[PDB]
RNA sequence: ACGAAUCUCUUUGCCUUUUGGCUUAGAUCAAGUGUAGUAUCUGUUCUUUUCAGUGUAACAACUGAA
RNA sequence: AAAAAAAAAAAAAAAAAACUAGAUACUAACACAUUUAAUUUUUUUUUGUU
């Protein structure tokens, strides 16, 4: 699709979501040019890009490359992007996707620079969750959730599974911030800890922010 | 200048390709 | 008083000696104590500019990199060859120690190690592909990813290099970076001389492909650069649309 | 037993003696390694 | 009383240096006397004439030869590459190079 | 040990609004201290406290425990 | 063995075909990959006996430039580290010792970093195809474009 | 290991027993022997089990063993954990070298 | 005795120099 | 040709701290080791006859007889 | 501050290899004093008496 006029998502058939963007070198000519120039005529095009035309003939054949803008795996094989401009007044525009398997789910941009930290600084509270408590139990063996998995009950770490065919670039996963509403508040007293930043109750303020006001 | 995306899963999978028969929780 | 004591034979001594300057930067502050370290690494013998790299590392951690890293970074300028590769083991430490961190500093270290991977000796190019190690697995997943590709273009012309310690540490560095870039932006500049001619060249490449389809099996299968008519067989299903 | 001389150890003491003179032997061997003054004469 | 004796102390700080202090200072001036003094200007320096004129030091500390192209370890190393046959040679080359034009 | 790398009153009598004597106290989740109208008033431009600019969220608490400190016989 | 216009027919990109590709012990195969969509040529500097560094470029390379957002930082000034102490003040130093060498400043170290350089990313940086040849020098390639924008 | 190179390890599939190490070599990833970031136990094969032969180091495997030994977490992540049984079966060139000197 | 009284007289020509552009900058505001 | 001025050049001549003193040289004191591995100078030999095999990306190199 | 011009020779796309010995820098948090309380060098023609 086109989320926008220079950026593009997609899907595969192996379960990756990915965003790409055309980079502003494209944007500046694109911009100051008439479509026609670009076969035959002239653009004057930067001494670089020619020397990559020749000395790569197969890969800059067009030639620019989209930079990768955002990348993600989702198990589904994406059928449908659907680019909303809105979610029930909501004012963040989502893109909400419909999977083969049966799914709906949905990429809404965070406009902040601020949320993005916090909810990042929340995935990465919950990513290691069960490396932390197991720390916590052999240390206090050491000196007075026995499984390495305990908190994510299989071995798998977020990023390597999140990851798989191609390393997530900016997508940050609120289907894992969404666990920390289900834990007991022990544990999520436990996980807090490790933020010098706001108590349980502001996480859980902002984790479910999303789907009051922003869907 | 970037695009920074959060993604949900509103209505998860459906295909159930596993099951078992017994008597987990009392 | 450490700082002349870690010459010693032992090895939980130079440990601990190491461990207990964290204890005073943490105390006292890192700028006293660096200038002390710094000024070791221009002794010849090798476990003092080791175990002083060490140090620097554990300075970093405890105190902030911020605090420790331009001071290193002009260090490096020094001509003397042994302040160069002191200044770069004591980058890989300081990496593994801010684990995580790591991302923050990045776009400035890559014009350092821009000088290292071009550097004549082969040493140079052993302790930035060893820190490439540590700054890549860490810092994966983060979306700099452009100072990677950065990073790539001047360690794979060191495939065909010799040297034990040289060829063992880059290919730990090639590993790494397969996974800032992911498998398929990494395995372009691999197919081609994956057979080759060469005999040498291709026995290069195998090197790292080998590494590569243990880590990533069934992430390479998308990959292949595998047509129709390149293979006899290929696989029918997958030009399949519904 | 050996103390064997090298050719740059040899050519150290030239330079050394050059320097020195022939009645400073204990400064000779300060500028020369794995060599005391009476191995140095 | 125990002036007796002879010897003593200045009052000043804590007197031997460390084994590695010592070699530093030793590695110089074995590099000073076989040098005979003369300074080796670094690559980058920006050009006292030299001794010579080829020998050099990189941005690292090595030394080198700007004609033959060759890394060495030490000033021993040197004066066995300014005696050797091939930097004979590179001489002669620039010497015909130069003859050949001006 | 302070690292630059990484009966005391603390409550003004006159306002930092008015510049008068507390009339309607109000009490913020802060320590904040200002009359009703004060408090009504700073919020009309300014998101957060006079003094902090910590977010207030307009809350504000009767602030009697003020006049208690502020009478001679306390509560 | 194929002669090399009998290999350059079958290949959608003809001119990266070369007269040893002819003898690969399966060169159907390998020119059809190395004329895949974006595989990158495998580096030059095989065949040459040089060992990939060798001087004639690298005699001249110049010391390190310190990244000029870190410069703000002063460091360049405190320690000269281009291009002293005698043994006994030297030692003199390890007993007293002395404090306040470098009058570094904490707050303006961790801005550079943080605050000021947050979006500092260095001027050129490289693509996705270059691979980084012997002779290549950057610091001119990095000015040219620099010298094309202001004039 | 890292660093040494002719000593061998075993690669088999691992048990559910616990590698040990002894107080000398405590605190070390037995892939690339540093001593930073723990992550997972290391699990070792029955065939390196049995008797006396259990008890020590699995990197040295001539002291006695005590504290389990963890992988790092950068072992964890490229995967080089789950291998096989990271258990030094030689001695070493070093370790002989050194014992014929001394005596 | 020479490289010791060389740095000193480096480091007292510097505080010279300081000084003088000390008078010369409160010169430039007129005092 | 010659009286003769000025710049340039060689030589003779002139020359710089050409070592601060003194005594019983004023006295006395000094280098760790082992396992694995690479880098870098110099010395010595070959650009020199054909073909057949081994070998190499191609050379080279190696192997036979006129 | 500041106020032009005009009289029809050259150009260059920027020493190896082998042999044999010697010389010096350097690389691996390489190893350098603990090592020993469950466990396989302990080997002989079987031969310890209420
Ligand atoms: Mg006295
Ligand atoms: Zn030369
Ligand atoms: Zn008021
Ligand atoms: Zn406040
Ligand atoms: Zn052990
Ligand atoms: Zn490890
Ligand atoms: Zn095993």
């Amino acid at each position: 699709k086109f989320l926008d006029e220079a950026t593009v998502i997609g899907a595969d058939r192996y379960g990756n979501a990915w965003t790409l963007r055309s980079p502003p070198e494209c944007e500046k000519i694109m911009s100051n040019h008439d479509p026609s120039e670009l076969s035959n005529g002239a653009i004057k095009y930067p001494l670089d890009v020619i020397t990559l035309q020749q000395k790569l003939p197969n890969t800059y054949d067009c030639k620019f490359k989209f930079q990768l803008l955002n990348h993600f795996f989702v198990n589904d094989i994406i059928t449908d992007f659907h680019i909303l401009d809105s979610l029930s007044n909501s004012d963040r525009p989502g893109c909400i996707y419909m999977g083969l398997q049966g799914t709906v789910g949905c990429f809404i941009p965070l406009l902040s620079k601020g949320n993005v930290f916090m909810m990042g600084n929340i995935e990465n509270i919950m990513a290691e969750a069960d490396d932390t408590f197991y720390l916590d139990y052999e240390s206090r063996k050491k000196n007075n959730i026995i499984c390495e998995g305990s908190c994510s009950i299989l071995g798998r770490d977020h990023q390597e599974y999140r990851s798989y065919y191609a390393p997530v670039r900016k997508v940050i996963d609120g289907d894992l911030c969404e666990n920390f509403l289900r834990l007991s508040l022990n544990e999520q007293e436990f996980l807090a800890k490790n933020l010098k930043s706001v108590q349980v109750e502001d996480i859980i303020q902002t984790i479910n922010e999303v789907r009051t006001n922003y869907m | 200048d970037e695009l920074y995306l959060y993604h949900l899963t509103l209505k998860k999978q459906t295909n159930f390709v596993h099951s078992c028969i017994g008597h987990f929780v009392d | 008083e450490l700082l002349e004591l870690l010459k010693s034979t032992n090895k939980e001594i130079r440990r601990s000696a190491n461990a207990t300057f964290g204890f005073i930067a943490e105390a006292i502050g890192p700028h006293d104590v660096l200038v002390a370290l710094l000024n070791n690494l221009k002794v010849q013998e090798r476990q003092l500019r080791v175990c002083t790299a060490v140090a620097i590392g554990i300075v970093a951690k405890v105190c902030g990199p911020y605090n420790v890293l331009p001071v290193i970074m002009n260090e490096y300028t020094t001509p003397e060859t042994n302040v160069q590769n002191g200044v770069l083991k004591a980058m890989s430490f300081m990496f593994e120690y801010i684990g995580n961190m790591s991302k923050d500093y990045i776009y400035f270290i890559t014009p350092l190690l821009e000088d290292a991977l071009t550097d004549r000796d082969l040493v140079h190019r052993q302790t930035a592909s060893n820190v490439i190690t540590h700054l890549a697995l860490n810092c994966s997943g983060t979306g700099h990813e452009d100072a990677f590709i950065h990073l790539m273009n001047l360690l794979i012309p060191n495939i065909f290099e010799t040297s034990p310690h040289a060829i063992m540490r880059i290919l730990e560095g090639l590993e790494a970076l397969s996974q800032a870039l992911g498998p398929g932006l990494f395995m372009n500049y691999i197919w081609a001389g994956l057979f080759h001619p060469a005999k040498n060249v291709r026995k290069a490449f195998w090197r790292v492909y080998n590494n590569m389809y243990v880590m990533y099996q069934d992430a390479m299968v998308p990959f292949y650069p595998v047509t129709p008519d390149n293979n006899e067989e290929y696989i029918e299903e997958l030009d399949l649309v519904l | 037993k050996g103390g064997v001389w090298t050719n740059v150890e040899d050519q150290i003491l030239k330079a050394a003696v050059q320097k020195y003179g022939t009645h400073q032997w204990s400064k000779v061997a300060s500028l020369l390694q794995k060599k005391t003054a009476r191995q140095s004469e | 009383m125990n002036y007796l004796e002879g010897v003593g102390s200045k009052k000043g700080g804590g007197g031997i240096a460390s084994e590695s202090q010592f070699n530093l200072q030793r590695r110089k001036e074995v590099e000073s006397l076989l040098s005979k003094g003369e300074n080796v200007p670094y690559t980058f320096q920006d050009e006292q004439v030299r001794s010579n004129p080829y020998i050099y030091k990189n941005h690292s500390g090595k030394l080198v030869c700007k004609l033959c192209n060759t890394m060495h370890m030490s000033w021993s190393s040197v004066e066995r590459h300014l005696g050797g046959k091939k930097h004979g040679l590179n001489v002669l080359r620039r010497g015909i190079s130069i003859e050949k034009s001006s | 040990l302070n690292q630059e790398w990484n009966d005391l009153e603390k409550i003004p009598f006159k306002c930092t609004l008015c510049k008068e004597d507390y009339k309607s106290p109000v009490v913020t989740n802060c320590g904040h201290y200002f009359c009703g109208s004060c408090f009504a008033k700073d919020m009309k431009k300014g998101t957060k406290c006079f003094i902090c600019h910590k977010e207030t969220h307009g809350s504000a608490k009767v602030a009697s425990d003020l006049q208690k400190m502020l009478n001679k016989r306390k509560s | 063995k194929p002669s090399l216009s009998q290999l350059k027919s079958q290949v959608p990109y003809p001119q990266i075909i070369e007269w040893y590709d002819c003898d690969a012990r399966y060169p159907g195969l390998l020119a059809s990959i190395k004329c895949t969509k974006n595989v990158i040529p495998v580096p030059s500097h095989w065949q040459s006996k040089k060992e990939y560094l060798s001087g004639r470029s690298l005699l001249g390379k110049r010391p390190f430039e310190l990244p000029d957002i870190i410069k703000k930082t002063n460091i360049e000034q405190m320690r000269s580290t281009l291009p002293e102490k005698s043994l006994k003040e030297a030692s003199r130093a390890r007993v007293q010792p002395k404090m306040g060498a470098l009058d570094l400043d904490y707050k303006k170290l961790h801005d550079v970093f943080f605050k000021i350089g947050a979006n500092w990313k260095p001027d050129h940086l490289l693509c996705f195809g270059d691979v980084y040849y012997e002779n290549r020098n950057l610091f001119e390639e990095t000015n040219w474009k620099r010298m094309v924008d202001h004039k | 290991s890292r660093h040494q190179f002719d000593l061998i390890m075993c690669l088999k599939q691992p048990g559910v027993q616990t590698g040990l190490l002894c107080e000398k070599c405590d605190g070390k990833c037995p892939i690339c022997d540093s001593y930073v970031r723990p992550k997972r136990k290391v699990r070792v094969c029955e065939n390196c089990s049995f008797g006396k032969q259990a008890k020590n180091c699995i990197i040295c495997n001539l002291n006695v063993g005590v504290n389990d030994a963890f992988y790092c977490w950068e072992c964890c992540r490229l995967g080089k954990d789950k291998d096989g049984c990271p258990r030094i079966l030689n001695l070493g060139s070093n370790r002989l070298d050194r014992h014929f000197e001394k005596k | 005795k020479a490289t010791r009284k060389i740095r000193e007289r480096m480091l007292e020509e510097s505080k010279r120099i300081a000084e003088l552009q000390k008078r010369r900058e409160l010169k430039q505001a007129g005092i």
